């Protein structure tokens, strides 16, 4: 059929419309927004806390800070990098020495069907540990509150402030998971996939969006701080988009060929 | 010392960066012409790029075979990234750790291409990994290209006299290379 | 109390689960997203807008066509929605991350040449035979339409939906030996008579949509390797 | 049938090879309500920031290779003046109003004769950081008139090269590898776009509305568009012909709604 | 309604379950217009 | 038995669940409350009464006015509810017990001097500029208010709710680098002519109380450093 | 336009009103009274200088 797609409108046409054709039954609705981001999917490896954590400072962190690594899940699809959002994501092709090796997470099945910009939705956060046996619980702070960092001492014990609070600290059983559905709570009207804007915390960072996140999660051992057990432990952070909307249409990954 | 190096080794750690991109007819000149103007057997000569990815392109080796075929490969270089000169030298490090092993006294000599300008955080990662080839006992010459930060490279190479400039420096790493050779067995 | 007797499946996370889970945070009112033009409703939305496709010439959207007759087809590339001219179109990248398809991939053109160039194009599609059609004798018996260049500059051929199943599968995996839905195959007809003192070689821009009635099945996990 | 001649207030611009407005997301993008994250009132159009603001873009040569592209942020080009584009009573109205809230309406000039051939794809892309360099900085305009036309290599395409905070010196510095605001060059169709053909017109037309993570974004910080000129096909023609094309671009912001008034901006 | 399949019976309310915005006073649409 | 299948998320103690729990002791009939007044419905009954602020002058709830002429603010304090002048305000140490607010602060004024004292304030209130506004050329182009002193004795500028999102942070944790919401700064116009036998320097005394639209979200855990 | 019917071109008309200074810059008559003069199947524009003045009757 003749066309102009210098336009930018294409009509898009069957067989009938060059041909002797006619159209195909209509197969399924699996392409739905709310229904092909409702799935859950690895978000975040994070080791468990067993003491009262000094969260990361800000960057750029410098030499000497005796602060707490690879700790803490902020709850996004970007790029993170060091429980922070990032705009690059960085892994380590050759980890030998040097420093601290950064905690980076990024999530996979999203940006390759992430063809929008702007995205909206619900989270089911679920926490499987990665441990056999493990007694753990999961902490939650919204976007744009930050972690409180000391401790109490109970009846001769250093039991955290992460114990207690207004935000949700779930319990796990012994050998259980946890999980729970947060709203959306940052103060963004929605997240940005793709941002270029400039966010004036620092020495303003384009395209780096200051609150698409819906939190940060972090898991603990019930036990106070005399009882710290010595072999790190592991956690798996799986999330769901709950009630997912998506507006302005964009671009997809580049696929390389070689 | 007295006695002669058993093994004469290069290091070409060739910055290809995107901030090179613009210079890297440049530096492949530098090394199209030290790798053919000494085809002696006693040098064995590596070429390790980074921008992002420290890589080795070519492992130290002395068969002439590989070392035409490695600069049939700087040729299709292209560039762009960021500047990662902390693991240019890392990809380094693991070579002459390695031919620690053999029990030799070799004098492995470090040629660092660069543009200078490094950030001001990666500036610490790349006089670390500097200092940990300055624990391997090898020497370290900054190669400048056209415009470049001598005191972004006078703490990478030895002194601020081992920074050379690309025009002026080529010769004079004849005058280096050339010298240890006759020192060599 | 009531008495239930929970299944074998219990304490069983499972990520695909069609259900709810227990709210922590509740009463939370968002801010409303009402000032937000152009929603996606569905991802079918996206697979019929026309991407560009890409050519082993080194990755070129479009065939250059060289002066020279020869009786092959300029370009020719499987309809199978794995191969590598799909892989950064939105049919192709949005169908890879799926398991089956059907409807019709809808192959848009557009003559980038100058505008006194006529000539006639004789688009094609082959079902899979054994041996990929080649001679312009051989095009002309599979689903042809000959595309002229004139006032207009774009032809949007139609690869029809001819399958034995009704939905096919979205990725070559095994085996499909080069035969999975056979080959579009654009042969030159006419060659391009051009005026003097005008550019040899003209550019025909591909791009690749998808027809009203194609539709996606089955979600699967996606390629993870446009990170790396 | 083609020739549309789109007045507004006093700056009347013409195109004779007219392909049509692509209306963008919506029907009318000129409609627009006021932000609702805004309790003083807002400073809405008026007759001397309802026009066409045009400046020029960098020549299009046969050395342009392609999907060798060229950006122009929006407002960003208003601010820093990319192409000569001086905003005027909008720039001096944009500088004291801490918010703004547009809609953008833009068409890209470059008249092809009928013995050239090339296509560019003009396309309004959302939330992308091409204007800025890989370290931070955003380009003026002595850095754009060197490379005149940013080429696609594999940074670009990839989003490897995008604005970072640097993560100190406590942190090993990754291998960046991925950054969500690439270019994937095959695709930029999906985008408010027309084809600026040399064979099918001279102008294109595309109209957008307001998009952003919030009701209204900042004034000194937002790219909420970018008007994006990808050369798909290279520019071509025998020896004689007009040699460099030039190319332009004409802005005009559709229904802005300014807030939070202040003194001039100073950084 | 996305991938939900509990149809009968939704125990917590609306406003626990999802989060609805608060207010301020199938059939594909195209999402770009010639016009 | 009823068959059931438990949740994931069984055995679970939440702190905040919105449910009950079993009663254990119950049928208590408790004594009626019927005889107290002034019950609190909700705690922004209490944000609106205004409260003492605190300067750093040895924290004083009023400001000085000098006699001698200067062209800087007298006083000057960043709208950000964790600021030092709000922690011993029912404003501040509420919503410092939350995470976000939304509306207007109230600071009212009283003029403690003596009766037979004239003169005239600029209040003021900058959005978050890249410079603190000092010059009262400067916080004439900003959100101002004159304030004359006269028969009445005090002035409620209502600093207003300016903001790209409906929710402000209540705490300056990251960044905020001085300038979160910007500042409220008590220029004075014409200087105070006090009659032969006055005391100098009169006494502004500032309250901050809430606006009638001022309200809280988000419960957070508290600073329990006022016990230390 | 007496050229040939293939010469494509445009053209800025324009009007300042009185200023210290004539405008010389295209960034200066973009600012003024303008309209652009496609040439094409067309071949006549009229730009319309307008009445612009402190007095109902100029001299
Ligand atoms: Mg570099």
């Amino acid at each position: 059929s003749t066309d102009n797609a210098e336009t930018g409108v294409i009509e898009a046409g069957n067989t009938d419309t060059d041909f002797s054709g006619e159209l195909a039954a209509p197969g399924s609705n699996h392409t739905n927004v709310k229904f092909l981001f409702d799935r859950s999917r690895l978000l975040n490896v994070i080791k468990v806390l067993e003491k009262d954590a000094v969260f990361p400072r800000p960057f750029p962190t410098q030499e000497g800070a005796q602060q707490d690594d690879g700790y803490f899940c902020l709850l996004t699809p970007r790029p993170t990098v060091a429980s922070r959002p990032a705009t690059r994501f960085g892994l380590y092709a050759n980890p030998s020495g040097s420093g601290v090796l950064a905690n980076t997470s990024l999530d996979f099945n999203f940006y390759s069907l992430a063809c929008f910009t702007y995205f909206r939705s619900d989270l089911e956060v679920t926490v499987v540990s990665l441990e056999p046996d493990l007694e753990f619980a999961v902490g939650w702070f919204p976007s744009g509150s930050e972690y409180q960092a000391s401790s109490f001492v109970y009846d001769q014990l250093h039991v955290p402030f992460h114990f207690t609070g207004r935000t949700p600290r779930a319990f796990a059983s012994k050998g259980g998971k946890v999980s729970f559905v947060l709203p959306w709570n940052s103060v963004s009207s929605v997240l940005p996939v793709r941002w270029g804007g400039a966010s004036k915390l620092s020495s303003a960072t384009r395209g780096l969006p200051a609150h698409a996140d819906w939190g940060t999660i972090y898991a603990f051992v019930p036990r106070p701080n005399e009882k710290k057990s010595t072999a790190v432990k592991h956690v798996a952070v799986y999330i769901r988009y709950k009630n997912a909307r998506a507006w302005c249409p964009s671009m997809l990954p580049f696929r390389s060929y070689k | 010392s007295m006695a002669c190096y058993g093994g004469f080794d290069l290091y070409f750690i060739l910055d290809k960066s995107g901030s090179v991109l613009h210079h890297w007819n440049e530096i492949y000149y530098f090394v199209e012409q030290l790798a053919h103007k000494f085809i002696s057997p006693q040098l064995r000569m590596s070429f390790i790029v980074f921008s992002t990815r420290g890589t080795t392109l070519m492992k130290l080796t002395e068969d002439r075979e590989q070392i035409r075929q490695g600069l049939e490969e700087l040729q299709k270089v292209l560039p762009g990234g960021d500047t990662y000169m902390h693991e240019g030298f890392e990809r380094a490090s693991e070579q002459i750790y390695y031919e620690n092993r053999q029990g030799y006294r070799t004098a492995s000599v470090i040629i660092a291409l660069t543009d200078g300008e490094l950030h001001e955080d990666l500036f610490f990662y790349s006089e670390r990994e500097a200092n940990r080839s300055r624990d391997l006992g090898a020497i370290v010459y900054a190669v400048g290209v056209k415009d470049f930060n001598e005191t972004q490279l006078a703490r990478i190479a030895d002194s601020k006299d081992h920074v050379f400039p690309v025009n002026d420096g080529f010769q004079a790493l004849q005058g280096i290379i050339h010298s240890i050779l006759k020192k060599s067995c | 109390p009531i008495p239930t007797a929970p299944r074998e499946n219990s304490l069983m996370f499972l990520s695909t689960l069609p259900d709810d889970t227990v709210p922590a945070y509740g009463n939370v009112r968002t801010p409303p997203v009402n000032y937000l033009p152009g929603e996606i409703t569905d991802l079918l939305q996206l697979a019929r807008i026309p991407t560009l496709m890409a050519f082993e010439r080194t990755y070129v959207p479009y065939v250059a066509v060289p002066t020279q007759f020869d009786d092959r087809p300029l370009i020719s590339f499987p309809i199978t929605l794995s191969d590598p001219v799909y892989q950064n179109t939105l049919v192709g990248a949005i169908s890879s991350n799926f398991a089956n398809y059907r409807g019709c991939i809808q192959i848009t053109l557009t003559f980038c040449g100058p505008m006194m160039a006529r000539g006639k194009f004789l688009l094609s599609y082959s079902p899979p035979n054994g041996t990929q059609p080649q001679t312009l004798s051989e095009a002309m018996q599979c689903t042809y339409s000959i595309w002229d260049i004139g006032l207009n500059s774009s032809w949007t051929f139609v690869v029809p939906y001819i399958s034995p199943s009704d939905y096919r599968e979205t990725r070559a995996i095994t085996n499909s030996v080069y035969s999975a839905d056979g080959w579009f195959s654009l042969h030159k007809l006419t060659k391009i008579t051009l005026p003097p003192d005008c550019p040899q070689s003209p550019c025909i821009l591909f791009f690749a949509s998808a027809g009203e009635d194609y539709t996606l099945r089955l979600p699967v996990d996606c390629n993870p390797s446009y990170v790396f | 049938d083609r020739v549309t001649t789109q007045t507004a207030g006093n700056t009347a611009i013409n195109t004779q090879s007219s392909l049509g407005v692509l209306c963008a997301y919506v029907e009318d993008p000129t409609k627009s309500d006021p932000p609702s994250s805004s309790t003083d009132q807002p400073t809405t159009t008026f007759t001397a920031i309802d026009r066409w603001y045009t400046g020029r873009l960098n020549s299009w040569t046969k050395a342009v290779k392609t999907f060798s592209f060229q950006a122009v942020p929006l407002p960003g080009a208003f601010l820093s003046r990319q192409g000569g584009l001086n905003g005027g009573a909008f720039t001096a109205t944009l500088h004291r109003h801490f918010l703004m809230k547009c809609g953008w309406q833009v068409q890209v000039q470059c008249n092809l004769t009928q013995f050239h051939q090339g296509a560019l794809l003009v396309a309004m892309v959302p939330e992308t950081t091409l204007d800025v360099k890989p370290d931070g900085k955003a380009k003026s305009l002595q850095e754009l008139n060197e490379e005149q036309w940013v080429e696609m290599s594999d940074d670009y395409r990839t989003g490897k090269n995008m604005p970072f905070q640097s993560l100190g010196t406590y942190y090993r510095p990754p291998n960046w590898t991925w950054g969500p605001n690439f270019i994937n060059p095959y695709q930029v169709t999906v985008f408010p776009h027309q084809i600026l053909n040399a064979r099918t017109s001279t102008s294109v037309d595309i109209n957008v509305p307001y998009i952003g993570e919030t009701p209204t974004q900042s004034s000194e910080t937002q790219n909420s568009w970018t008007l994006l000129v990808m050369v798909l096909v290279p520019l071509d023609y025998k020896e004689g012909a007009t040699t460099d094309p030039e190319i332009t671009f004409s802005v005009r912001p559709t229904s802005p709604y300014f807030n939070g008034l202040r003194n001039r901006y100073t950084a | 309604r996305g991938n939900n399949g509990n149809m009968t019976f939704n125990y917590y309310a609306n406003t626990y379950q999802n989060s609805v915005d608060f207010s301020t006073s199938g059939i594909l649409n195209p999402l770009g217009y010639l016009k």
